[PDB]
């Protein structure tokens, strides 16, 4: 029935607009906004502790909007509440790693951070250059598609609501929701992006995306050996309690 | 997870 499938893809669209970080306006504004060189050695002169702590927050903050995405859709929250916990713990970090992709430039490749955008190097004291260039390789591949926001909104919908993440109870009615969005998502794409195979490429990035976020707690599960205490005290609560 | 459930149902 394409009237099910038009009311779930409108519901998706709308609560991506009412629920990102960075409305697409504020985006355009921020657009030509990159840290300066001071702010720049700043960031490179801030201890491995001090940084880790300000991405920890980046990333919860980040997070805490896609807890509102998920309220917002309606296919989400007719998931047993077992299941929709499991699906933002597991999937959380991978729907804002998609949105961040709406805030980065191909051009030099730089990442929308606290306010500007800055290059890789603006990580260097994480001593985790394998994860920012993973996550960077990502979001210019995914920038490569030159995704539309309806696309973005239903793409990210997609990830996040994946039947295959392990201990679901009725895997089958996410798998039914998603199923719904991805044919959504194939008519969508044909408004834009003439000749294809783009949904199928999109579907293809899927386990970058959860090896990128997998590689982030295999980092973080060294940083908590190295130095527990700033983990369970000053890391935000809700990071604490989704990936340890 | 005391936190992620809260904030489902804020
Ligand atoms: C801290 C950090 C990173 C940056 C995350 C960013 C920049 C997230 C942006 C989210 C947005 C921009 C969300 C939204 O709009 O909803 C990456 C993974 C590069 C590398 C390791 C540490």
């Amino acid at each position: 029935t394409m009237s099910e499938i038009d009311r779930i893809a409108q519901n998706i669209i709308k609560s991506h607009l009412e629920t990102c970080q960075y409305t697409m306006e504020e985006l355009h504004q921020l657009a030509w906004q990159t840290h300066t060189y001071e702010e720049i050695k700043a960031y490179q002169s801030k201890s491995r502790e001090a940084l880790w702590q300000q991405c920890a927050i980046q990333i919860t903050h980040a997070i805490q909007y896609v807890v509102e995405f998920a309220k917002r859709i309606t296919g989400f929250m007719e998931l047993c509440q077992n299941d929709q916990i499991l699906l933002l713990k597991s999937g959380c970090l991978e729907v804002v790693l998609v949105r961040m992709c709406r805030a980065f430039n191909p051009l030099n490749n730089t990442v929308l951070f606290e306010g500007k955008y800055g290059g890789m190097q603006m990580f260097k004291a994480l001593g985790s250059d394998d994860l920012v260039n993973e996550a960077f390789d990502f979001a210019k591949n995914l920038c490569s598609l030159q995704l539309t926001e309806e696309e973005i909104a239903l793409f990210s919908s997609a990830v996040l609501i994946s039947p295959d993440r392990a201990w679901l109870l009725e895997p089958r009615k996410v798998q039914k929701l998603q199923e719904k969005i991805y044919f959504a998502l194939q008519h969508v794409i044909q408004k834009n992006h003439l000749d294809d195979e783009t949904l199928a490429k999109l579907i293809a990035k899927i386990p970058t995306i959860t090896a990128v976020c997998n590689l982030h707690g295999e980092k973080l599960q060294v940083f908590k050996q190295s130095h527990p205490d700033i983990v369970n005290t000053l890391f935000p609560p809700l990071y604490k309690e989704l990936f340890n | 997870h005391k936190i992620l459930h809260r904030l489902l149902q804020e």
